[PDB]
Order: structure tokens, then sequence, then C-alpha cells
């Protein structure tokens, strides 16, 4: 009996270990009202949180606690983590031993806060914080190779060989769902339709979901874009009302490959999986080629594995053979990893007790971190 | 604990009675009758001096609480219903009676709209408020209202009695009694407001959308000859006794037309909740749409509520709100209690709850220290 | 539930302990909401060509008397109960009693305690 | 064509008009179509069923005002069509429009369309020798004739702050919000009617922005203005009546700088100014702060600069130099921009020909545009 709680910046998903699934998944956010000094209603919360506040957008300003894998308000997460164990789960947090995941080279202040509200608020019996890519490979039954988990909130490349990690060669990028939303935003802006709050923001995330496409060749797919309407989808807002995107539809996820559209002046998704393959030992990049891993739901854009296949087949060399593993269940790739890992046997020695955290402080969490 | 007082001060007429019932005990016209003035001068009154407003409200006040209802003031509680935007130094003088002369425990000033939407027990709803000055629109979302997104436009029951007063001059056939059994024109200078509200509520009546559009064009008269539906028999009403006014067929469906009438600025008693609705957040659109709330008296006028659903789906195939409110489905809700009679219920039904009453109200210790009312303005 | 949110929250701010969890933390009635009529009664087509008698019709006053159900035609206006008036007794802000009525002023003239300015 | 250009700033509320020559614009008009209030079937009421600027003035309380241009964007273009033709009236100027070549003045981040059809009219109703669509933040820094700044050009339509840095504007930098003059207009009617004062007509909002612009302070500190007992300073109406304004008239234009109290989702003035600066590289930042510009009219506001500089200086950093350069003719400051811009010899070299958007296409306005 155990939880694993993966705090993702877009969606939170947790549930109990060995489960093949997660129970409860729903988006990250707080939900406070726009009131005036006019008295408000019966049935009234303070703060909304989650599906709660997702049903009552239109009034309440959506404020994300996570921004690029960073807590900025700690207050804001421990209502969503109460949300999670009493409300969502339906479980004492004082009773089951909670996993969370933490995303590789975050601040350590980050590690350290995390753990202390869990022993001292939630007062949970052990807590391990985990690397959301070191998980990602159990889903797929790989000790072996490199993953390229994009969430939203933030893109890392942890390449891992027979089972042991190579911290030098991690990279991140702030570059992530949230930015790509962000970005849809402004050019859907330029068309005609306009979309400035938090509430309008949400909206447009589902557009992203749904329509949005990778291509194979961009400078081709812009070409059919002008000459053509065949790629030009019509999407059903909440109101009656009707849009037609256009060419902005595969434009938002090109972002990911050229960081220029954005411009953060960067390397894009593709070529920052091949710079970490490169900083990794010679020898092993034979099987890191063989075994790229594509996690998260950022990496659940149609089409997405064949433009990554293409972009790293160019850069590397043309002797190596390029396989993209791309799982079904990309979004739940992180916590059904977690659920591995929690039912083995082998894992109950790994976890940080109350004890060991009373005696040493949270400093502790750094040494049994990974 | 006691029973909370509900009073709804309005410049028609005033609501009042106990909290937990199915309707108000009284209602009658806000008036005071004092000594040597012949007609009874209105108890609320904006834009005059605090010393003479305090005077007549104290005077009013004072009929409510022993007259109409039979309850010591200091003993029970206070839910003073008030419209939203009711000006200031109204709203800062009726607490200031209530708290100095009268020393009750604490009033509670709820906003008129967020009481309608209680009565119906739905949590979202749009309000239109029909009322005497102005007709007010208000959207409210999940308990909050959306001041952002406000709409007033002058016609109600004032902008009507003024309306009908001007047709009945021009087509003006009264029988005196004294060889006026022949139409006999503007015998009397002005009619009273108290015979015009009779007139308005027997005679006339608001027509059908189809006939209603003919009867616009008619009477403008653009480039046709004769153009407007037959109308009904013409009624004879009485004035003090032996004069007999006899009521012309077109003066009682023509009266209505103002409110409904475009005059080219698009701006109807139907446009003011498309207006509103369009300015609303995308998220809310499909909700408020869907649960319409009607009070107000001047919304009771036979056949009102036909015409503002029909002159509402007119309005959406127009191209101003045909993008955004295009394919939405517009439902009216059937307030428990009469249109009146809408937002005096919520505060009775607010009224019970006993628990957050004391608690959201505003004692008087706390007003004899401050002597600050809070409102929707800055603090 | 708003009641005990508030003094859950109330007491908490008094303790200052800042939300220390000593202990684990945390029957519904649901009323159905008024279902919304797609199109309301239209004005019946009576109204259109046929004479308004004003006796039938019944006037604003004798309307708003009967509030509960205030009804247009007259066969409907049922008798209400006669309203009960009220026996007034004074009290100053300074001084307590002042002046006040018998328990039977139902035909009685008597005062319990007379005072008047013409008095003194 | 040699023959001097004419410069025409499309502001929401008052499209300012005149040649390149000339230091000021001669003719400036509110940006308004004047239709008769009573829908005319009769003789020897208002002819024409058309009256702008000086002649709308005059007669006003008959007619019914419907602005044409909504948050710098186009909504009914036949009446700006009818706006754009009285620029080229006996009224002002009095010309040609085929013989004299055109510069506009379109808001930063403005729909794509709103750009296409604003040059299809100019070129094709009025038969003009070339046009060219130019930013407004850009101009206002040539005015004052100065290259590095950041332009906070708070319009009637909208608010804008652009960072420019020694001739390169960061075009991610930019933000743009929708509260502006005419949302400040539209908040102090409904605190004019909570002082009890209706001003329910088209017509009647006119007055409501005359008092605005008239009678309206900044307080720098609002809580201490409140609780003070106002002087309630009579204002006189057209008709000869007096009106008492109070506290409506500090706490209205306040929801600028604080646009959550009335309950709109938006940063304020002194947020975007701030954000705007911080959005942008570090190094630069420091200048920036040392280099602001306020331009529009909804600067004007008394004690503006006062409040701005106090609420920038608490969000900037500590012991950084905040210089906010208003120029006196803030409200002409961008014709007057664009005035300079056109008399130079490098804009014969910018701006569009005739016979170029024949045959480049419809991309040509846009590519030319930066
Ligand atoms: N099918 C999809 N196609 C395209 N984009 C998607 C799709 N599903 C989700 N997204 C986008 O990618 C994000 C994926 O977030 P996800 O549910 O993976 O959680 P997360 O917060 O990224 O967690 P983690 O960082 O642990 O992966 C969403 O926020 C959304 O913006
Ligand atoms: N039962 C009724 N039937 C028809 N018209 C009514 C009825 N009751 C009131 N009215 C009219 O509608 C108006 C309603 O005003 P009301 O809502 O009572 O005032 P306020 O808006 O000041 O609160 C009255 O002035 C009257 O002219
Ligand atoms: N002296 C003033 N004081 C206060 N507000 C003013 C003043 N002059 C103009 N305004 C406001 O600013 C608006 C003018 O905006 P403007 O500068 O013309 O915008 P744009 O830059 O888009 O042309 C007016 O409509 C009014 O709301
Ligand atoms: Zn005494």
């Amino acid at each position: 009996a155990a939880l694993v709680v993966d705090n993702g910046s877009g969606m939170c998903k947790a549930g109990f270990a060995g489960d093949d699934a997660p129970r409860a998944v729903f988006p990250s956010i707080v939900g406070r009202p726009r009131h005036q000094g006019v008295m408000v209603g019966m049935g009234q919360k303070d703060s909304y949180v989650g599906d709660e506040a997702q049903s009552k957008r239109g009034i309440l300003t959506l404020k994300y606690p996570i921004e690029h894998g960073i807590v900025t308000n700690w207050d804001d997460m421990e209502k969503i983590w109460h949300h999670t164990f009493y409300n969502e789960l339906r479980v004492a947090p004082e009773e089951h031993p909670v996993l969370l995941t933490e995303a590789p080279l975050n601040p350590k202040a980050n590690r350290e806060k995390m753990t202390q509200i869990m022993f001292e608020t939630f007062n949970t019996p052990a807590m391990y914080v985990a690397i959301q890519a070191v998980l990602s490979l159990y889903a797929s039954g790989r000790t072996t190779g490199i993953v390229m988990d994009s969430g939203d909130g933030v893109t890392h490349t942890v390449p891992i060989y027979e089972g042991y990690a190579l911290p030098h060669a991690i990279l991140r990028l702030d570059l992530a769902g949230r930015d790509l939303t962000d970005y849809l935003m402004k050019i859907l802006t330029e068309r005609g339709y306009s979309f400035t709050t938090t509430a309008e923001r949400e909206i447009v995330r589902d557009i992203k979901e749904k329509l949005c496409y990778v291509a194979l060749d961009f400078e081709q797919e812009m070409a059919t874009a002008a000459s053509s309407s065949s790629l030009e989808k019509s999407y059903e807002l909440p109101d009656g009302q009707v849009i037609t995107i256009g060419n902005e539809r595969f434009r938002c996820p090109e972002a990911l490959f050229q960081p220029s559209f954005l411009g953060m002046e960067s390397c894009g998704i593709h070529e920052t999986t091949f710079n970490s393959i490169m900083k990794c030992d010679v020898d092993i990049r034979k099987d890191l080629y063989a075994n790229t891993v594509l996690s998260g739901g950022t990496t659940m854009y149609p089409g997405i594995a064949d433009r990554m296949q293409k972009e790293i087949t160019a850069l590397a060399p043309s002797t190596m053979k390029i396989k993209i593993i791309a799982p079904p269940e990309r979004k739940y790739s992180v916590w059904i990893g977690g659920s591995i890992l929690a039912s083995l046997s082998t894992f109950q020695q790994m976890w940080i007790s109350k004890q060991e955290y009373d005696e040493s402080g949270p400093s502790i969490v750094h040494r049994k971190c990974f | 604990e006691k029973t909370a007082v509900v009073i709804d001060l309005g410049e028609a007429f005033t609501k009042c009675g106990f909290a937990g019932e199915t309707g108000p005990r009284c209602i009658i016209p806000s008036v005071i009758k004092k000594a040597g003035m012949p007609k009874p001068i209105k108890v609320v009154q904006y834009n005059i001096n605090t010393e003479e407003l305090y005077s007549y409200l104290k005077e009013f006040i004072h009929i409510l609480y022993f007259r109409h209802l039979l309850v010591n003031p200091r003993d029970r509680r206070v839910v003073v219903i008030e419209s939203v935007l009711c000006p200031s130094h109204f709203r800062e003088t009726l607490t200031r009676v209530l708290f100095k002369y009268f020393e009750v425990p604490s009033v509670l000033l709820a906003p008129s709209h967020l009481m309608a939407l209680l009565t119906l027990g739905i949590n979202s709803a749009m309000v239109l408020d029909c009322g005497y000055r102005e007709s007010l629109v208000l959207p409210i979302y999940e308990g909050i209202p959306v001041l952002n997104c406000w709409g007033a436009l002058p016609l109600g029951g004032k902008a009507l009695h003024k309306e009908l007063e001007t047709q009945l001059l021009e087509q003006c056939t009264v029988d005196t009694g004294a060889a006026k059994e022949q139409s006999l024109p503007s015998v009397m200078g002005s009619i009273p407001e108290g015979v015009l509200e009779d007139i308005k509520v027997r005679t006339c009546f608001v027509s059908d959308l189809t006939r209603g559009l003919k009867i616009q064009a008619a009477k403008f008269n653009i480039d046709g000859n004769t153009e407007r539906p037959s109308p009904p028999p013409n009624v004879d009403y009485p004035l003090d006794g032996e004069k007999i006014l006899h009521v012309l067929g077109s003066i009682r469906d023509s009266v209505v037309e103002i409110l409904f009438e475009q005059d080219n600025e698009e701006k109807s008693v139907a446009t003011l909740i498309l207006d509103s609705l369009m300015q609303c957040p995308i998220d809310t659109r499909k909700q408020l749409a869907e649960n319409l709330v009607i009070i107000g008296g001047t919304s009771m006028l036979p056949g009102f509520l036909h015409r503002l659903l029909a002159e509402i789906r007119y309005l959406v195939e127009k191209p101003k709100y045909k993008k955004t409110l295009g394919t939405k489905t517009f439902r009216i809700h059937t307030p428990p209690a009469k249109a009146n009679c809408v937002a005096w219920l919520g505060g009775a039904i607010f009224g019970a709850l006993q628990d957050i009453l004391g608690s959201r109200s505003v004692s008087k210790e706390y007003y004899n220290q401050t002597g600050r009312i809070p409102d929707w303005c800055s603090l | 539930k708003e009641k005990v949110e508030r003094d859950r929250k109330k007491l908490a701010r008094r303790r200052n302990y800042m939300p220390l969890a000593f202990s684990q933390h945390t029957k519904e009635i649901k009323i159905e909401p008024a279902q919304a009529v797609d199109e309301v009664e239209p004005l019946p087509e009576d109204y259109y060509t046929r004479p308004v008698n004003l006796t039938e019709v019944t006037t604003l006053q004798q309307r708003l008397l009967q509030p509960d159900f205030q009804p247009i035609c007259a066969s409907q206006l049922y008798p209400r109960h006669k309203h009960l008036l009220i026996k007034r007794s004074l009290r100053c802000r300074q001084c307590e009693h002042n002046l006040s009525k018998p328990e039977f002023n139902p035909t009685s003239i008597k005062f319990k305690i007379q005072l008047v300015a013409v008095n003194y | 064509i040699a023959n001097q250009p004419v410069v025409i700033d499309n502001g929401s509320g008052v499209i300012k008009a005149g040649f390149a020559g000339d230091q000021i614009p001669k003719y400036c008009f509110p940006n308004y179509v004047g239709r008769p209030k009573h829908v005319r079937v009769m003789a020897g009421a208002l002819e024409g069923d058309i009256f702008i600027g000086p002649k709308a003035e005059e007669h006003r309380g008959l007619l019914s005002i419907r602005y044409p241009m909504e948050h710098g964007i186009v909504k009914d273009w036949n009446d700006m069509e009818r706006i754009w033709q009285y620029v080229y009236s006996k009224d002002q100027l009095q010309t040609f429009s085929e013989e004299h070549p055109v510069l506009l003045t379109e808001a930063p981040l403005n729909p794509r369309k709103n750009r296409e059809r604003a040059a299809e009219v100019f070129f094709e109703t009025f038969n003009v020798p070339a046009l060219f669509i130019s930013m407004q933040a850009v101009l206002s820094l040539y005015a004052t004739g100065r290259t590095t700044g950041v332009v906070l050009d708070s319009g009637d339509g909208v608010t804008h702050a652009v960072p420019i840095y020694e001739g390169f504007a960061m075009p991610h930098s930019i933000m743009r919000i929708d509260i502006a003059g005419r949302d400040v207009s539209r908040f102090l009617r409904l605190y004019l009617r909570k002082e009890g004062y209706d001003f329910h007509s088209s017509s009647e909002f006119e007055i409501v922005k005359a008092i605005k612009e008239r009678a309206c302070y900044l307080s720098i500190n609002p809580q201490k203005d409140e609780t003070l007992e106002t002087e309630k300073a009579q204002y006189y109406l057209p008709d000869g009546s007096t009106i008492e304004i109070g506290p409506s008239r500090f706490r209205a234009p306040e929801l600028l700088f604080r646009p959550d109290l009335i309950g709109e989702e938006s940063e304020g003035i002194h947020e975007v100014l701030v954000f705007a600066i911080q959005k942008s590289d570090m190094d630069l930042r420091r200048t920036l702060f040392s280099n602001i510009v306020l331009s529009g009219g909804s600067t004007l506001f008394k004690g503006f600069g006062d409040r701005l500089l106090s609420e920038v200086k608490k969000l900037a950093p500590k012991d950084v130099k905040i210089r906010i350069s208003a120029p006196q003719e803030r409200l002409y400051s961008t014709w007057i921009g664009g005035s300079i811009l056109a008399s130079l010899d490098t804009f014969k070299k910018m701006w569009v020909s005739k016979k170029e958007y024949e045959e480049d296409g419809a991309r040509s306005i846009h590519r030319k545009t930066f």
C-alpha cells in the first residue's frame, strides 16, 4: 500500500501504487474569484481547485502554482495536495507513504520545501522524490535508452544506459506546452480571434490538444496552407461561436523544433536530444539512438515521432539506425513508471522515513534523491 | 433569535414582511401624507438634501414598522433589499435612519438581482429588472454579480406613464357631463400619476412581435398608405366621477411599443439582455443564456414575457448579434412568487438563514464605531 | 456548512498555530433547480377584438392588497382577513419609561401612566 | 509622386490628419459617425443621415453617436470609409486623395485582416499613389528625438507598452491590454449613476468623456482620499444644469492602475510598463527604465506621472533610476512622429506603390511594414 502523486505543471496525476492507470487526473490550478465589494451568493468556496475550477472558469482567475517545474506559490500547492489526498483519492496521508515527482536540474529549495510540507503538514510516514525521466523508462520495460520527456512546464533529456544515468549529459529546456499555448494565442490574435484572460487561455489549450499536428516539412506545409483550404479545420468554443484556425494549426507545434519563433535563442527539442547523446560516452551512443523514448503530453502531437526521426537522422551519422519509442499511453508515462517502482520490494528500502527526516533534517532528501 | 424583517424601498411600491414566508405581508405605494400637502410626497427621491430625505424615510419606516407590520424595531434584524448602483447618499441615509433613530440590531444591503436568483434555486442566471425608474440587467454567475457587464435604459414605469399621458392629450375625448357628450380635448392640463397607472394596468396590453412590428412602421408612416393592424375596441374610463375619458384602441397597444422600439441607437428592453450577454466572458455565455430571469412589475403587463423572448430571438438573427449569440437557446425561468415580489422573496429566503445573516450583516456596534457602510466602491 | 467553515477558520486564526495538523482533517440535501420553459404562454387572442369591462378587471390598489397571488380578474380575487391595529407605548433616550396603555385598550380611554406637556 | 504625403493617425477616440510639412496636425476631429436619434421619415429634420466631426459637435444632442473603431480594431468598415472620405472633404485638408501619398498608424499586435482591409480601401476606393502602415509606438520616439525608449501609449481604445533600444524593437516584449480611456469613460458613467446622475444615451456618453477629460485626478494614495471628505466640485453641462461629481472623480481613472476592482482580468498600466521591461534582456533593463516615454491622451490625467513613478518604483528593482519623460504634446505626439518620418527621404523607399500591390499580392503591405 503506497501513493504515487505526479506534480506536473499542467496536470497532477495521482493514484495508488500497483494500479494500471492513475485514479484521479485533474488540471493543477487554483481558482480565486474576481470578487467586487458586492455580497456573494450561497454555496461559495473561498478558493476552488482542479475539475471544480475547470467547471467555474468564467469568473475565477486561473493561477498555475508550478511555473517551469518550480513551485512559485507553496500555499497554492498545499491546497492542491489537500484536494489530491482527502477529496480526489479519498485516503489519509498519515496511513500511506507518498512518492512525488520533480523535473531534473530544478532549484534545490524546490525538493527541500516539497518534502518539508509532506513530513510536517500532511505527516506522511515516508517520502521519496524521483526524476520524471527515470520513471518514464519503466513504462516501456526498457532499462537502456534516452527519453525526451516534454511536459507542460518543462522538457528534459535524461540518458540512462543499463540502469545507470549520466547526470552531466542531462539538458533542460524551458520551452514547453504552456509556452506553445501562449504562442498559439498570439498567432490566433493575428488571424482575428482574440484570447486574453486566464479562462480564455484554458480554451486555447483545448483547441491546441485537438487540432494542432506536427508537419514533416514546415516550408512545404506553409505552401499547401496558402494555396488550398484543406488544412483549415473548424472548432466550436464553449460559446456557440465557431472559429477556423487555418495554417496556425501546424505553426504552433513548429515552435518545439525551432524556438526562434517563440524567440528564446535556444536549440530545438530535436537538436537538444542529439546534443545530450553527443555529451554521453562514444560507445553507449548506439543504444541511445536505437532507444529514444518520447514521454509527457507534449509528445502526443499527431506525427511528432515522424518529424523527430527525420531531424535526428539528419544530425546523426548515416550508418546509425534511429528508432523513436512512442507508446499509446505517453500522457500517463511518468505515473505508470512510479506505480511499477513503488510496487517493487527493492524500493521498500529506498524510502526516506520520518525518523530519518527528524534527526538529519530536510537536507537528507539531496543525498537520497537519485 | 427572532424572524428578521425584509424591506425593499422602491420609487413606485415598497415590499414589506417577515423572513421564511411565501410572499410579502404588506405592499403599498412608497409615499407619505404630510399635513398641508394635497398630493403625498414620494419617500425615495435621488439628488436632494440629506436632512429632507432623512425626515421622509423616518416618517415612512415608522408607518411600515407599526401600521403595516406590528413589531418592535430594536428587537429583530433587518434585510434591506436595494438594486445595485443605488445612489450612495440615499443608501447611506437609509442605514443612518435604521441605526440612529430606530436602533436596529443589524442591516444587510442585499442586491435585488442576486436575491431574485435564490428564489429559483439555480446558482447562475441572467436577471432583467424592469422597474419604475430604469430597466436594469446584471448577469449573476454562481453567486458572483458581474458589474463589468452591467446594462440599464430608462424604459420602465415612469417612461411608460409619461408616454401614455402624451398620447391621451393628443387624442383627448372626455364626457365632462356639461354638454361634453361631443369630444372635448384637454379640459385638464395634466392627468394625475395615480389615474395613468390604473389605465396602464387595466386597459393597455403588450402586442405580439408580428403585430407590434407593423404598429412601429404604421405610426412612422414610412412611404405607405394606412398599413396598420385593426385595433381593439375603445374603453371608456371614469375621471373624478362625472368626467368619462374615452381611451382610443390605438393608444392601448402603441404606448408599450416605446420599450421595444429600436429608435436607431438599437437600445430596447429586449436588446439590453443581448448587449450585456455579448460583453460577458466567453465561458459563461451558454449557461447565462439558458437561465433568464424577468423580475419587476413592468414585466407583469399582459403578454410582455412572450414579446420579449420573441423580440430577443428576432434581434439574435440581426447581423450585430448573429456572430456571437447566433446558435444560443434562450429559455425563461418561472419564479415561485409573482414578478413584482421575486426580489422580496429572496431576502426572506436569505433572512431565514439566521447563522449566515448575523455574520454577513453590518452590526450597529460596528456602524457607531466606524460610521462607514461597506459598498462595491473602494474603501 | 459556511458557519462551520467560518468557525473553524476563525478559531485557527485565534489559536495562531499556523494550521498545525494535530489530528486528521475533513447525508446531503440536493434541491433540483427549476426547469426553464422553451416558450412562455402567449397573450390569448381574446384580448384582440373584445370589449374590456373595467368592472370585471381589478384596479392596482385592490390587486396589491392580495399580494401572494394578485389576480387580474375579480372572480379570482378572494376577501382577505381584517388587519390588526397597534397600541403604541413611548420610551425616551435619557429617561426610561414615560407613558403606556392598559391590557384592555379595547373599549377603554384610560392611561396606565398619564403623561403629556399640557398636563404639566 | 513628389507632392507632400498626408499623415493620418487611426486613433479610436480622435483621428488626427494633416500634411507632413506642418509641425502640428491642422485638422483633428472626433472619430465617430453621427446619425439622427429619431428615425427620420419627415422633412425639416437633419438631412443626409451623416454628421462627422465639427458638424456632429454642433447638433450633438439630436444625433446618435456610433464609434466605428473599438479596441484598435475596425468593426464597421462602411462607417470608417465615410470618416476617411471626410478627411478628404472641403471641411478638412480640401485635396484629392489620388494625388498625395498616405501614412497610417495602426496599434501594435492588431489582426492582419484589419491591416489588409485598411490597405484595400485606401488603394481601391481612394486611388492613393502609395500607402505605409506603421506602429504607433515607433513614431512617438521620432517626435521626442531619441532612438532608445519604452513607449507606454495609452490611447482611447487600447493601451500598449513597446520597448525599443537603439532603433531595435523586441517584438516578444510588446504588451497590449484593452483597458484604455474608453473603458475609464464607461466605468465613470457607472460611478456617476452611483452618485445618482444617469447618462443612458449614446450622446450623453460623450459628455461623460468631457466630464472625465475636465475633472478626474489620480490620487497618490487612493485609500486616504476615500476616508477624507470630498469638496464635491460642480461641473456645468451643455444644457446649463450643475452636477456634483464628488468621490467618483478620483476612483474612476484608478481602474487603469487596478482593473481587478470593477472585475476586468488585466495586468494594469503600471504592470504592463514594468513587465515589458522585465520581459526584455537583463543588460537593457536599466537603460529602458532610464528612458520611458508617455504617449496618447489617457496619460494626461492630473497626477498620472506622479502615481506611475510610485507604482513602478515598488515593482521595479531597488536603487534603479526611473525617468518617465512625458512631452508637452502627448495627445499629438504619435502624429508629429509620422510627420517627421514622412518628411525623410528614407520614407520614399519604405512605402508600397499602387502598381506594387497589384503585382506582388496581399503580403506586400505586411512584409514592408517593418
Ligand atoms: N493530445 C495532446 N496533443 C497535444 N498537446 C497535448 C495533448 N495532451 C496534452 N497536451 C499538452 O501538453 C501538456 C501535457 O501535460 P501532461 O498531462 O503530460 O502533464 P505535465 O504537467 O506535463 O506532467 P509531466 O511534466 O510529469 O509530464 C498539456 O498541458 C497540454 O498543453
Ligand atoms: N401587478 C402589476 N400589474 C401590472 N403592472 C404593475 C403591477 N405591479 C406594478 N406594476 C407597474 O410596474 C411598476 C413596478 O415598479 P416596482 O418594481 O414595484 O418598483 P421599483 O422598481 O422602484 O422597485 C409599477 O410602478 C407599476 O406601474
Ligand atoms: N486632457 C485630457 N485629460 C484626460 N484625458 C484626456 C485628455 N485628452 C484626452 N483624454 C482621453 O484620451 C483620449 C484620446 O486618446 P488619443 O491620444 O487620441 O489616442 P490615440 O493615440 O489612439 O490617437 C480621449 O478620448 C480621452 O478619453
Ligand atoms: Zn427625559
